[PDB]
């Protein structure tokens, strides 16, 4: 089924690219189309400064595309991401829980309860 | 009213903000933001199909209060 | 024979000199009491005149002796004996005042006037306005397009008419839009309920800072707002 699907050649970790490999292997590959940078950083990188990686549930079985379906929970009423904050330009209500003071309580989320209004908030979520 | 149209967007955007964006007054169903292939990006407008309709008149009454990159967002019935 | 001495008249100010500006320092009792000079709708901007008043008339008196011939921002000026609204701001400057003439549609429009019920237009903004066409507002916390909420709950012969925006049949909120022509087009679709009676040139200001998709060129504000009663 992926046929026509083009995809990137390798996502490195951090711990990968933080020592300077892959620069070096790069230049080493234009330069045929040596480093010795370092012994002890790769080790450090190996050990002290290692990142787990996102493993999955034991149920988490790979479905047949499983890469435009990236699901997450369910973000609803009161609770937002970071970056659509920037797009908003609030600085730490947002500001559309303004006008649920005036035209009422949703009726897809009837539990609803919001900052200041009947939910009487801090950092991001503004409403539970 | 299950459904409502959105104009005027940045491509950042995305479903995704929209989907956050939208079940932040009340759950998108079902989302539809066009991705144009040929050059790769989005002219920003919007349908959301709702759970039923009574969720959709509470949307054209709240609903046009999202901005979407320091701009307005059009909703309205369909 | 009068005891018309209080107004006082000056000339020669400056592009910069206002009420403001003769009232912590004019001619006789300008700054005091009242203070009458020439504000535009859209532009409002003093020519170079006014007339100030005198809480009394030997103050206003004293005023002219002295404040004739005086100088003011490097100039010689001369001293002489001589419904609901919104205010608009537009960017960072006071356009003027728009006075409309407006049953359940009226009593909603004057009541975001007057904000009785808790909330309404004050400080919220023209957020779509599309030129020889229309102004867009009452999107109060939301600065969209058909966005805001009625008193109720949730939910064109020539320029200077009121009209409710909406997202189809009975679907009216807060949004409405001010004519800038005859928009025939719209007869049926949305619900006429007023017309402006004064500072059509205000609205002519407003209109100004439109584009044709109705994206506005400067920010266009309710700056205040309420009811003649």
């Amino acid at each position: 089924g992926k046929r026509g699907i083009e995809k990137p050649p390798f996502e490195l970790p951090d711990f990968i690219k933080r020592t300077g490999i892959q620069e070096m292997r790069e230049a080493l590959q234009e330069k045929e189309e040596k480093i010795d940078i370092d012994y002890q950083k790769l080790h450090d990188a190996f050990f002290k400064w290692q990142t787990k990686p996102k493993l999955t549930i034991h149920g988490d079985l790979y479905y047949e595309g499983k890469e435009f379906e990236t699901r997450l929970k369910e973000k609803k009423p009161g609770d937002l991401s970071d970056e659509l904050r920037i797009s908003l330009g609030m600085p730490v209500p947002p500001p559309w829980l303004i006008a649920m003071q005036r035209y009422g309580p949703p009726p897809s989320y009837p539990n609803l309860k919001i900052p200041g209004l009947n939910s009487p908030l801090y950092g991001d979520v503004f409403g539970t | 009213d299950a459904t409502v149209y959105v104009g005027g967007l940045d491509e950042k955007v995305s479903e995704p903000l929209l989907w956050e964006l939208f079940l932040q007054a009340g759950p998108v169903v079902n989302t539809h933001m066009p991705k144009d292939r040929v050059t790769g990006q989005h002219q920003g407008y919007g349908f959301v199909e709702f759970l039923s309709e009574e969720d959709a008149d509470y949307a054209i009454k709240i609903m046009n209060m999202i901005k979407l990159y320091g701009k307005p967002i059009r909703v309205n019935k369909a | 024979m009068a005891t018309t001495k209080r107004v006082l008249y000056v000339g020669g100010l400056a592009e910069e000199v206002d009420d403001k500006v003769l009232h912590a320092a004019f001619i006789p009792f300008g700054d005091i009491t009242d203070i009458q000079i020439p504000l535009d709708y859209e532009t409002e901007k003093h020519r170079g005149f006014a007339f100030v008043e005198f809480e009394l008339a030997e103050d206003a008196a004293a005023a002219i002796d002295n404040m004739n011939e005086s100088e003011l921002f490097g100039r010689t000026i001369r001293v002489n004996l001589a419904q609901v609204y919104m205010d608009i701001k537009i960017g960072n400057k006071p356009a003027g005042r728009i006075q409309m003439l407006l049953p359940m549609t009226a009593e909603n429009f004057r009541c975001l006037c007057t904000h009785e019920k808790g909330f309404g237009f004050k400080g919220s903004s023209f957020h779509r306005i599309i030129p020889q066409f229309m102004c867009q507002g009452g999107d109060f916390t939301n600065h969209n397009g058909t966005g805001g909420k009625s008193i109720y709950g949730k939910k064109h012969t020539g320029p200077g008419l009121l009209s409710m925006a909406n997202s189809g049949p009975n679907t009216n909120g807060s949004q409405f839009f001010l004519t800038c022509d005859k928009t025939d087009w719209l007869d049926g679709k949305h619900v006429v309920f007023g017309e402006v009676t004064e500072g059509l040139d205000v609205l002519r200001q407003i209109e100004a800072q439109g584009s044709k998709d109705g994206k506005p060129k400067q920010k266009v504000i309710i700056a205040d707002c309420g009811e003649y009663v």
